[PDB]
């Protein structure tokens, strides 16, 4: 049903029509309507971002370390589950999560939550093993954190919706933009963000993207961002969310990964192509 | 398989 | 129940007794008797250690690699687990594990046991983690492999017993000798050995331990072997078991971790301290 998505709003399966987690599908078996406060995706609605307001990313989660404070985002999924970059994970000493705050002062300061287990993706690629077994360094750059106590939802804390491979590869990947943000650092090589910081950033076609770097990403990522407009994600970014809308919905459709420094001439951010591990996804969720 | 590590 | 222990054979606890998994509580309520042919800690009965014949090291897990061999070792905790180093985790490119041989060779090359998961502990401390945070190096070295479907004992495979951290900490490891094995090599920076070796190396008092060596030997870790005699583990023996016997029963209490070289003079091995993680294995092992 790739014609237009059989006029549903959400996922469309070869035609029979449903939605996201915490949604209803309408009378007419093509809408999908909220059905509680705490839904995903629903909204208010970094070198060179804006400050997203508080209750515009509300599935924004932050990493923090004891010594080092924030060091990486992450992507709010359930109560329990947060997502993040496997890069991200036994990098530093400890790791707690933080949730509905924008102030990167703040959120060093304050009350932390605690991390149960943390899935690391089994094929995940380092710089290490990238160099021993010449792989793709950040290949399967991805990682699922379990709470230790359920994340309390509320108008700044929601998750963001998890799409469906079909739906996000024929319609969501198919969009002009994603939206990314991070607490990461404001300019390559420079100082981090006081306030969480919010991007728009183009979809780029693969090609343009192999041509772009000595570095070629695998079919497990995607890139996106400027040619020559000095936006882009950056250190300190990574585990972000990179959202897709859809009918006033934001769906989750990448990972903050790794790139050629930020915001170079010709060069784009890389994301963890999320459509590639729905599955990987939805079997740990169980 | 989860094709995980986990870490506890 | 520190003076003669309960007169407990195995755990204590203040006085009530009992027993490692397999095992069944005397007549006397003091004793303790294998309720089975395949309980735990059940036996026959590496620089410079001796050829472990068949069945004298049941538990010793092979961790096995297509390009580079067996590059460490476990400890059969039970039919689907098997406890190792953390540090042997992620370090080649496949991993399987082999159980109930001694020849190397034919481990390689034989078939292998598929893993399924494998558990890290969290706050473990790679060598590179270690130095930018200044954190003693391979602090927390374990891990847990959880395999694919159970394995088969026999009087050849077969785990090794768990100790009560109390018991581990006043009974065990005041005893006077624990045994080590492994594939690894037989001379620091020489030959991995074709054949599982096994060694006793003494426990050795926690200052002797930590002022002998250049790098801080945390409380979650102990150090074993001999001052001046030229035994101990070395590379590929990581994740190898150290048990303590006591009263026909091993238990297990360290994991081959790290060292400074291998069998030189006035240093030691370090282990990782059971004592430390029994909780933490509990965990896993009960799900
Ligand atoms: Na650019």
């Amino acid at each position: 049903c790739r014609v237009d998505n059989g006029n549903c709003w959400h996922f469309c399966k070869h035609i029979q029509c449903s939605c996201a987690e915490g949604y209803l599908l309408g009378e007419d078996g093509h809408s999908c309507v909220a059905g509680g406060n705490f839904s995903c995706g629903r909204n208010i609605k970094i070198v060179n971002g804006m400050d997203c307001k508080l209750g515009e990313c509300p599935w924004q989660a932050a990493l923090v370390d004891e010594k080092e404070g924030v060091f990486c985002g992450g992507t709010i999924l359930s109560p329990i589950y947060v997502l993040t970059a496997a890069h991200c994970i036994n990098e530093t000493e400890t790791i707690s999560v933080v949730v509905g705050e924008i102030d990167k002062s703040r959120i060093e300061t304050g009350p932390l939550l605690s991390v149960d287990k943390i899935y690391v993706h089994k094929k995940f690629v380092p710089p290490q093993k990238a160099y021993k077994f010449d792989l793709a360094a950040y290949d399967y750059d991805i990682a699922i954190i379990q709470m230790k106590t359920p994340i309390q939802f509320s108008e700044n804390v929601v998750p963001a919706c998890l799409p469906t491979a079909d739906f996000a590869n024929q319609v969501l990947m198919k969009q002009d933009f994603g939206i990314v943000s991070g607490f990461g650092r404001i300019v390559e090589k420079g100082p981090k963000s006081k306030t969480l910081k919010v991007l728009k950033v183009p979809y780029v076609d693969r090609h343009t993207c192999m041509v772009s770097s000595e570095t070629p990403i695998t079919p497990n990522m995607f890139c996106a961002g400027y040619d020559t407009l000095p936006r882009d994600a950056c250190q300190g970014d990574s585990g972000g969310p990179h959202t897709t809308v859809y009918r006033d919905t934001h769906f989750i459709t990448g990972i903050v990964s790794s790139g050629e420094g930020c915001a170079r001439n010709g060069k784009y951010g890389n994301y963890t192509k999320l459509s590639k591990f729905i599955p990987w996804i939805k079997r740990i969720m169980r | 398989d989860i094709f995980a590590d986990i870490f506890i």
